[PDB]
RNA sequence: GGGG
DNA sequence: TATAATGGGTCTGATG
DNA sequence: CATCAGAGCCCCAAA
């Protein structure tokens, strides 16, 4: 879809796609902040669309 | 898969965190009983022929390990999600 | 904002004796204009029950204190002999457009979230015509044309709009 | 409301039953509603009368009968069964030695039945048998390309019922014959018929170059049997010329109406072209003792006389629609029926000479299997058996009238060139010149013209009216492309004063080519402009103003219109939007006159005048093949006086009986800040508020619980290692409750399965014994919602082994199906389109306050971009908008016939009347003209749009007559500097929605041998980084990004596992190892005896197997 | 068999 | 394990 | 003049 408001170096990426595509990165960051206690629990959180905060 | 190889290599890591806090012979009766060494579960009978003990010091040797490891849980709370 | 119909589990259902489907009944309901008299009353819940060869209109809703159905002749559902309707619509005060996916308002278990067009303004237009204070020319005569549903009258809207506006100009006060 | 209709062409005969090409072909193929004695020798009957009798003991066929279907149509769709009928055949075993006759009726299996709308239900899935087009059987003369002067004769029979025979006249002056890729003097074959050198000069005689160049003396010096044994050796190196092995092979090859078959059409064609009478559909026969000829000399006589300049001799155009014919569903199926009947006859002869030559009934002598198979095969694996396109009623109607040149017996994608895909001048009136795919299939798949009908021989016919002198008759005449070529045919809109041709000069055709001729010389007139195009193309208003390349896209996208809940027929129609709903059988009408008794969302009841109370139940919310919701809503109320053929219920994409593929939105043609860029579309948030472009979609999820050598799977609710929050919407058995909102990850059906020698590995046993619990026997295998799916559960279906009337495939215990519905609103990414080829993806949804609005406060709905018009050259949408503008204020819908619709003057008249309603109310309502309307008029004046020196009223009307209006920006209140074209347009939401296409993967399933990721969204696949994408990274010199594509992110099992562990740990990815797909390459070369070696710089072998492959 |  | 049974069912370009 | 090897990419739902 056209994004006239984008800078030349930019694109619009659906947050749903970005989650799966960066999933490993997202797990490590979640553990480092505290949004979950260990990486394997964080993956359980993203598995049901409702459990996602 | 990568996720499985990941968790299987993180379960062994967070488990040999328990071979320490226990000891050397405690953290070995568990290896024979649960089959970490041979693959088969050796009863407190066969195990008696590797330390000399009979089928009731092995039980306390085992239950001292598990009960101690059970207190190392709820303080590290690592192994819960590992299902 | 929500609908429960007796012996109806989801929006894609059908009722014996009722010509309309539920998708249409919820569509007919969405056009209901409900005015509140008490200002501090946020939510209510209108009750309806009918049967036989009735052509249920918005009148048949059981009268609630401090609420008025502004369009009583609004067709709701055709019912033939044997057809029985019985529902509970939730009506909420709010702002703008909140799609059913966003609010998911459920009173009971089999409640069906409905799309909410909160805004009571149906159409707005304004005319700018040429005028004169006989001395000066090319002055403007502004004529605002507010249509509304009746829950809030065109004047109330105009005041609220001016108020939202002045309330916004105040934000330009403490700079940093 | 008022429906003004234009057009001055009086259409006599109306369109034929639009599905008859299917319905009639199959009813004629089967003849189940015809008493056996009265059956004609065609289709199923003709097959039996070709396979029988069976000559060992002589078995014979008497009659067949078709039984009633085991289950009703709905029950076949419901149970994944084939809607079919039992086929029996009364046979009698006549012992040609005693005379013993044992008779019996044998069960030959089931034949699939065609439903009322001309489709099929194969395994509970609706399917359509696409008609095939192929070269007609007959004799064809085509010029040699290597040798300009000589020609080639060809004798083509029906597909796989005879060999192609060519009669090239070699550089030598006697005529050769090329059959089965061999070649040999035709002189020898001619001797076998019994021809004597006198009958060659006597019958032929006139071309001493050829009549006498053909007669050779070494060949004539031998009897008909002496030559029959010479040629049997010239064609089978190895078989010994026996005089009962030669007459068996040649008769079967050329004279046997069982291996060779010129069709019924092939007969006529060959008779006419040569001016003879063919006794049988075959080139020769065996009568009285020897071979009597039928076709070989007529053909030779013609071919010779067309190496002179002799009259009537003319080459054939093999692309002429008089030489190509359609193979309808009946003929396509009957051909597979004749094949699965010749195999059953093979197994009959094998059982007839081993067993007990006297102890044989017909019952244990006939094994149905080879016939059940061939039939089952045509309907499940044929290229012409297609999953039905029932996106909307028009999808299926178009699918069934489609014509394909590919498939079994036709061409192949790579086997086809330019000549076959061209529009032939004879397509006119028969094959639509617009409807056809863009892309590889261009010209190979087409559509039957609207008034076109396939005849008994298989040729397409189109109607023409008879002109006699100058009077046009109501007499209609259907013609083939060969008949047509004999007449000067006038055009449909030739001026007519009553029944007389009013014009001095009329526009006609003579063999397709355009000629200006006088009314004296006119013989036939076109019946209508509708008879030249398809059904989809005939649905495009103002078609005459559109470029063909864009009219094609508008034709095809109508097939993709998703049915909407508030669907409505267009403001501008062509006058087919009713016959299409009627013939698609999606709506429901009155059988006779009467009054309506009851009306409900589920059923209608009609007290007919006959006293009989009929009850029509209504398809309510049924999932289609493409998942759109087919749904019939009632359109009459209790006690309504209904006449015959009156509408009782709208089908999907139907509004009061008119085809409703989309919505009538208020559109404004103007650039809009870039959100309009390169075909994207901008829409008002008001469309979502009134649920415009909202459609229901149903997805079906299915799960099996089967028996295993490890245990039984179980549909339980007792799933291990879970919480009650996850199981909250599951019932007692473990199936999600009807009416629950399911999202991705949610359990739909609980299922458990036992594990193997994966019986918890010690490090797991040690973990469980630590946590108190004990490893469970079974594991969670429940059916979950996939990423990006969801909705409301609307039906669950349980089928178990043991319950009455159900039996699953071997080993399967229970099968559960959960149907989930989702009400889909429009959203950014969804594709829209009009009937003219303008298509685009919604790029932006603006709140109503940003929409460009009219001066009286009315905001527009859609903002198309004018840049999409000039290059595309589809102006029909521009006229559609102008006439849509008038209809907006007059409150009218128009019927504007194709090539015979509203013309610009007429449109302007309506717009002027409409200007009174748009501006007339204003100037009495207490409002004059606006200041900014004047400013715009000042710029319109500079643009040559308005007349200088007129009042603002006269000037706004001048802009209104051009369709332009004053438009205010909603963000500023300032006017758009120029007057903008605004009006109502019919736009469809297409089946291509972002919810279907958005997909992303971190890691997932890998493929068995390559260890590369699976493909496809359904498999949770990876994207293909093909050859060209690798070239892209090479051209960038992005070496490491590419290496990661070829290892870590694909099949480097070591590196790809190590990469993931580094990213969850926060370490930079590791350096990759060897891709497993290269090891597969090395090992597959070793399998070919080739030794591949990976070496270092000292030419010492390097092991890429890490010692796992050596001993 | 559709999409680009 | 023993009547006798004996022969099947396109389209072009490069290279020998 | 015969035989063999080529004949665009990615994506979907189906099977």
């Amino acid at each position: 879809v056209v994004g006239p408001q984008l800078k030349l170096h930019q694109c619009g990426l659906p947050k749903r796609m970005a989650l799966e595509l960066f999933k490993p990165f997202l797990l490590k960051k979640m553990e480092e902040k505290g949004i979950a206690p260990n990486v394997k629990a964080a993956r359980r959180m993203l598995e049901r669309q409702r459990d996602i905060k | 898969s990568p996720v499985d190889a990941a968790t299987q290599s993180l379960l062994s890591e967070e488990l040999e965190k328990a071979l320490s806090k226990l000891s050397e012979r405690e953290a070995m009766v568990l290896k024979l009983r649960k089959g970490l060494i041979d693959g088969r579960e050796h009863t407190l009978e066969e195990v008696g022929a590797f330390f000399g003990v009979t089928r009731e010091r092995i039980r306390q040797i085992e239950n001292k390990a598990l009960r101690k490891l059970k207190y190392h849980e709820s303080r590290t709370r690592k192994l819960r999600d590992f299902l | 904002t929500s609908v429960y119909i007796e012996d109806v589990l989801h929006e894609f259902s059908t009722i014996p004796g009722v010509k309309e489907d539920v998708v249409e009944i919820i569509l007919n309901l969405k056009e209901l204009v409900v005015r509140f008299l008490n200002p501090s009353l946020q939510t209510v819940t209108l009750l309806l029950k009918a049967e036989g060869p009735k052509e249920v209109k918005a009148r048949d809703f059981l009268p609630v204190a401090d609420v008025e159905i502004m369009n009583p002749d609004l067709h709701i559902a055709t019912l033939e002999e044997g057809g029985r309707l019985n529902m509970e619509v939730r009506v909420d005060r709010g702002v703008g457009y909140v799609p059913a996916e966003k609010h998911g308002i459920k009173d009971r278990i089999n409640a069906i979230p409905v799309d909410a067009v909160f805004s009571p303004v149906r159409r707005v237009a304004f005319q700018v015509e040429d005028t004169r204070l006989g001395q000066r020319t090319d002055l403007d005569k502004l004529t605002l044309r507010i249509w509304t549903d009746g829950s809030v009258t065109p004047l109330e809207a105009l005041n609220q709009a001016v108020e939202i506006l002045r309330e916004h100009l105040t934000y330009f006060s403490n700079p940093q | 409301m008022e429906i003004k209709r234009f057009g001055r062409i009086r259409e006599v005969i109306p369109l034929p039953p639009l599905t008859e090409i299917q319905v009639e072909s199959y009813r004629r193929a089967l003849q189940a509603d015809v008493p056996p004695e009265k059956r004609e020798n065609v289709g199923i009957q003709a097959a039996f009368r070709e396979t029988f009798p069976i000559e060992e003991l002589v078995l014979d066929f008497l009659e067949y009968r078709l039984g009633e279907p085991p289950f009703p149509q709905d029950e076949c769709r419901e149970k994944d069964l084939t809607y079919q009928a039992p086929l029996y055949a009364r046979l009698q075993l006549i012992h040609k030695d005693t005379g013993l006759i044992k008779e019996d009726e044998v069960f030959l299996g089931h034949i699939p039945l065609m439903t009322e709308d001309g489709s099929f239900i194969i395994n509970g899935a609706d399917r359509v048998i696409v008609s095939q087009i192929h070269r007609s059987p007959g004799v064809y003369f085509t010029p040699d390309p290597a040798r300009p002067g000589r020609y080639i004769a060809s004798i083509i029979p029906l597909p796989k019922r005879g060999p192609w025979i060519d009669l090239e006249v070699e550089p030598n002056g006697v005529v050769s014959m090329k059959v089965n890729k061999r070649k040999f003097p035709l002189v020898l074959l001619l001797r076998v018929l019994g021809y004597d050198q006198e009958t060659l000069a006597r019958e032929l005689g006139a071309y001493g170059e050829l009549v006498q160049g053909l007669m050779d003396e070494s060949v004539f010096a031998m009897r008909p049997e002496e030559a029959l044994i010479r040629l049997f050796t010239l064609l089978r190196p190895g078989d010994p010329p026996k005089r009962d092995k030669a007459v068996a092979y040649v008769y079967g090859l050329i004279a046997d109406p069982r291996r060779y078959d010129l069709g019924e059409a092939g007969r006529y064609k060959a008779e006419e072209k040569l001016g003879i009478r063919l006794s049988g559909r075959t080139l020769a026969r065996f009568e009285d003792g020897e071979f009597k000829d039928e076709v070989f000399l007529p053909t030779l006589r013609y071919l010779f006389a067309l190496t002179a300049g002799v009259p009537g001799h003319e080459v054939d155009d093999i692309d002429h629609l008089g030489n190509r014919r359609i193979r309808t569903v009946g003929e396509l199926m009957t051909d597979q029926f004749r094949v699965g009947l010749a195999r059953l006859a093979r197994g009959v002869r094998e059982r007839m000479l081993m067993g007990s030559e006297d102890s044989l009934t017909p019952a244990k002598l006939v094994n149905s299997r080879p016939l059940e198979a061939a039939i089952r095969e045509f309907f499940s694996r044929s290229q012409l058996s297609q999953f039905k396109d029932e996106t909307n009623p028009l999808s299926s109607l178009r699918h069934k009238r489609r014509i394909s040149a590919l498939g079994p017996g036709g061409l192949t994608r790579e086997r086809a060139g330019f000549d076959v895909r061209d529009v032939h001048r004879t397509h006119y009136g028969r094959i639509c010149p617009v409807e056809t795919p863009e892309g590889a299939n261009i010209g190979l798949i087409t559509s039957l013209a609207a008034y076109a009908r396939v005849d008994e021989l298989g040729f397409i016919r189109t109607p023409y009216r008879r002109v006699v002198g100058g009077v046009v008759t109501d007499e209609v005449v259907y013609m083939t492309a060969t008949e047509e070529d004999r007449y000067t045919i006038a055009q449909a809109n030739t001026p007519l004063e009553g029944n007389r041709i009013a014009a001095e000069r009329v526009v006609a055709r003579r063999k397709g080519e355009p000629v200006i001729v006088s009314p004296e010389e006119v013989e036939f007139m076109d019946v209508s402009p509708k008879q030249v195009f398809s059904v989809n193309t005939n649905l495009i208003p103002f078609l005459e103003h559109d470029d063909a390349n864009r009219a094609l896209m508008g034709s095809n996208m109508q097939t993709q219109a998703v049915p909407l809940i508030r669907a409505q027929a267009p403001v501008v129609m062509t006058g087919l939007e009713e016959r299409v709903v009627r013939d698609s059988l999606a709506a429901l009408y009155a059988e006779e006159d009467g009054e309506v008794a009851k009306v409900d969302g589920n059923r209608i009841v009609v007290r007919y005048e006959d006293g009989r109370l009929v009850e029509y139940p209504l398809r309510r919310f049924y999932r289609s093949n493409q998942g759109t919701a087919l749904d019939q809503r009632p359109r009459v109320v209790v006690g309504q006086r209904v006449r015959k053929g009156d509408l009782l219920a709208d089908g999907p994409a139907s509004e009061n009986g008119f085809l409703a593929l989309g919505q009538n939105v208020l559109v404004a043609i103007m650039p809009f800040d870039g959100y309009n860029f390169e075909d994207a579309i901008v829409i008002s948030e008001e469309l979502l508020k009134r649920d415009f472009y909202t459609s229901i979609h149903i997805e079906r999820y299915e799960i099996e619980a089967r028996d295993t050598k490890l245990g039984p799977e179980r549909i339980t609710r007792d799933i291990p290692h879970l919480s009650e929050a996850a199981l909250r919407d599951l019932d007692e058995e473990g199936v999600v409750r009807i009416g629950a909102e399911v999202k991705p990850g949610d359990i739909l059906v609980g299922r458990t399965s036992f594990k193997g020698e994966s019986e918890p590995t010690p490090e797991e046993r040690l973990l469980r014994s630590i946590f108190g619990e004990k490893a469970r026997d079974v594991k969670d295998t429940s059916l979950r919602v996939p990423p990006g799916e969801g909705g409301i559960v609307v039906r669950t279906v349980r089928l178990r082994r043991g319950d009455p009337g159900v039996e699953l495939k071997p080993g399967v215990r229970e099968v559960v199906r959960v149907y989930v519905a989702q009400k889909r609103k429009l959203q950014v990414g969804d594709k829209l389109a009009n009937r003219h080829g303008n298509k685009g993806v919604v790029a932006k949804i603006l709140p109503v306050e940003d929409m460009p609005h009219l001066p009286d406060g009315t905001p527009v709905d859609v903002i198309l971009n004018p840049l999409g018009v000039p290059s595309r050259m589809n102006l029909g949408q521009i006229l559609e908008t102008h006439l849509g503008l008038a209809g907006y204020f007059l409150g009218q819908r128009y019927i504007s016939p194709i090539f015979d619709g509203a013309k610009e003057p007429e449109i302007k008249e309506l717009l002027a009347q409409a200007f009174e309603v748009y501006f007339g109310k204003r100037k009495g309502e207490g409002f004059g003209v606006d200041k900014r309307e004047v400013e715009v008029l000042r710029r319109a004046e500079k643009l040559g749009l308005v007349t200088p020196g007129k009042t603002p009223e006269e000037q706004l009307k001048e802009l209104f007559l051009q369709g332009k209006v004053v438009l205010y920006d909603g963000r500023t209140g300032e006017p758009i500097e120029g007057p903008i074209v605004v009006g109502q347009m019919f736009i469809m939401k297409l089946y291509h929605m972002v919810e279907d296409k958005m997909h992303a993967r971190s890691t997932g399933p890998y493929s068995l041998i390559t260890q590369q990721p699976l493909g496809g969204k359904a498999q949770f696949g990876g994207q293909r980084f093909g050859e060209m994408e690798v070239w892209a990274l090479e051209a960038y010199g992005a070496a490491h990004t590419l290496q990661e594509m070829l290892t870590l992110k694909s099949d480097d099992i070591e590196g790809r596992n190590a990469a993931y562990e580094a990213i969850i740990k926060g370490e930079d990815v590791p350096e990759p190892s060897v891709p497993e797909s290269f090891r597969v390459l090395v090992k597959e070369l070793q399998a070919l005896a080739l030794d591949v070696q990976t070496l270092d710089e000292k030419d010492n072998p390097v092991d890429i197997f890490e010692g796992l492959a050596s001993k």
